[PDB]
């Protein structure tokens, strides 16, 4: 009947919707898929991400024709932070340029960063199965892998990313419009104890905020407490793609200066606002997170894409 | 930048011989021109899929190769997939993995 | 019908005035990966190009290989970045 019950029911629909669709129904009708061979040197892979505009690539072990994990920006975030907390040697870090992807993933297995279980869903199974994994883990993307019958080879179909299923359900559901319950009435996102940074903050000190908290991004605030910018974990690519691992010693300000114009943005909302609106956001703009602010752009909280996928997936 | 098959320039049957010698090196078997007492530039290669051999399976992969003139002196070695097949009873792999093999062979003659 | 021995006639040199190969047809002129037309979305692939190798230079010391291929009713063009050894 009312706002809190029109939303409760629309919620009930959009979940039912996603049990009814496959991961497959989400992929464009015709699309590309970049794959990196696990024997690729790191430098090469990083040049290849920059040049192709991509933040990620699925890995192929051509040897057994298997999927050798996923190269996200989290890999580089996890190695440097480890090197920083473990090494007495500040320049030891530059050594991850010799490494092949395989050998970086070997360091990552040892540290406990990479789970032994390599995470995957079959493309023709429910879209739900993609949501629950990425959610049970705090992954923000998941491979769709099928297996070729006549060969036993693993056909790697696509990668499915929180935003693309959130953009998907935004577009293919009328009920997103019936979600008019304001954020301040919901148990959603983080509101106390946000990890933050100022421009004067060192980059290596952001990036481990990233690892430890397990967060995709850290907002940058001033002394008056007002939001300015965000140092994303994908921003780490733009810092080391030249293999100057001492750019990790810059200030965030210094670092953000080197950020190029191909930048999706820093998105805001009032705590008064509601889900119906943020779906309209993610439908057109490439949104990755909303920052709750106020009258004067003082940071009040963080509503993240997982925050919202998980709010809608769970009964 | 992206273009079909592998570019090659030179002499008509000198590349065809290049392409034959490269096929031998990978292991792939191949068909041979039957002189009529032009299709000699259409080769049907049968490759052994190594991630099956070493397992025990006798599953093969079938790759037709075609050569075209592009302009005087310049040629394309087109490479198509005709799927894969076991002895007992889709995807771009092993196909792309084997084009990888062949191309390495062509380039290191 | 498959042979493992390299064909003889080639060896010995400019033997008979050998038959010319066919010229490149307009269909293999344009590779859909030359397109910024979501930056993973591609133009619908040709019916006939499916399962044909595409290559590009990297300036990086790696081979770039692709094929487009069907998957149920949607199309998957897959680009491969891979070493030589
Ligand atoms: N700056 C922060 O503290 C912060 N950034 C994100 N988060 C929360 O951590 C979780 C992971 O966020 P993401 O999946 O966007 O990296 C979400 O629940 C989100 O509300 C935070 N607490």
């Amino acid at each position: 009947m009312d706002v809190q019950e029109t939303q409760k029911g629309a919620l009930k629909e959009i979940q039912a919707f996603i049990r009814s669709r496959t991961s497959y129904d989400v992929l464009p009708t015709s699309f590309r898929l970049i794959v990196f061979d696990v024997t690729l040197f790191v430098k090469t892979s990083l040049s290849l991400l920059t040049l192709n505009n991509i933040v990620s690539a699925p890995l192929w072990d051509s040897e057994a024709n298997k999927f050798a994990g996923l190269l996200t920006m989290a890999d580089f975030v996890n190695v440097i932070k480890y090197y920083y907390q473990s090494s007495s040697f500040p320049e030891a870090i530059a050594e991850i340029d010799k490494f092949r992807l395989l050998g970086l993933r070997e360091v990552e297995r040892k540290i406990g960063a990479i789970p032994p279980e390599t995470i995957y869903v079959h493309p023709m199974h429910s879209l739900m199965d993609a949501c629950l994994a990425m959610s049970k883990s705090r992954a923000r993307r998941i491979p769709l892998i099928d297996v070729d019958g006549e060969t036993g080879s693993e056909m790697i179909v696509s990668v499915l990313t929180q935003y693309r299923i959130l953009k998907f359900i935004s577009m293919n559901c009328k009920e997103t419009a019936m979600l008019r319950v304001p954020l301040n009435q919901m148990t959603i996102g983080t509101w106390s104890n946000l990890a933050t940074a100022s421009m004067e903050t060192k980059v290596y000190d952001v990036i481990k905020m990233l690892a430890e908290k397990n967060i995709s991004a850290v907002p940058i605030v001033n002394s008056e407490g007002t939001l300015l910018n965000v140092y994303e974990s994908v921003d780490v690519m733009h810092l080391i793609q030249d293999g100057d691992y001492s750019n990790l010693d810059l200030s965030v300000g210094e670092a953000l200066l080197k950020r190029p114009a191909n930048f999706d943005g820093v998105h805001t909302c009032r705590a008064t606002d509601r889900l119906d609106g943020i779906f309209d956001a993610i439908k057109h703009s490439r949104v990755h997170r909303l920052f709750v602010v106020d009258e004067n752009l003082k940071l009040e909280g963080i509503l993240s894409l997982a925050d919202i996928l998980n709010y809608i997936i769970y009964d | 930048k992206w273009h079909f098959g592998v570019r090659c320039r030179g002499d008509a049957p000198e590349i065809l011989l290049a392409v034959y010698r490269a096929l031998q090196r990978a292991g792939a078997q191949f068909t041979v021109p039957k002189p009529v007492n032009s299709d000699m530039y259409t080769i049907k290669s049968r490759w052994e899929i190594p991630h099956c051999k070493r397992e025990g399976k006798n599953t093969y992969a079938y790759i037709e190769l075609q050569l075209y003139e592009v302009m005087p002196g310049c040629f394309m070695l087109d490479v198509k997939s005709n799927g894969y097949k076991d002895i007992y009873s889709k995807s771009s792999f092993p196909f792309l993995d084997l084009c990888a093999m062949l191309v390495c062979k062509l380039f290191s003659a | 019908q498959y042979s493992t021995e390299i064909p003889a006639f080639l060896t010995s040199l400019q033997e008979l005035k050998l038959p010319k190969p066919p010229s490149l047809p307009p269909h293999l002129e344009k590779c859909i990966l030359n397109s910024n037309t979501d930056q993973s979305v591609l133009p619908n692939p040709n019916h006939v190009l499916l399962n044909h190798l595409a290559a590009a230079n990297t300036q990086l010391g790696v081979l770039a290989l692709s094929a487009t291929t069907r998957y149920h009713r949607k199309y998957v063009t897959t680009a491969m970045f891979k070493n030589f050894d």
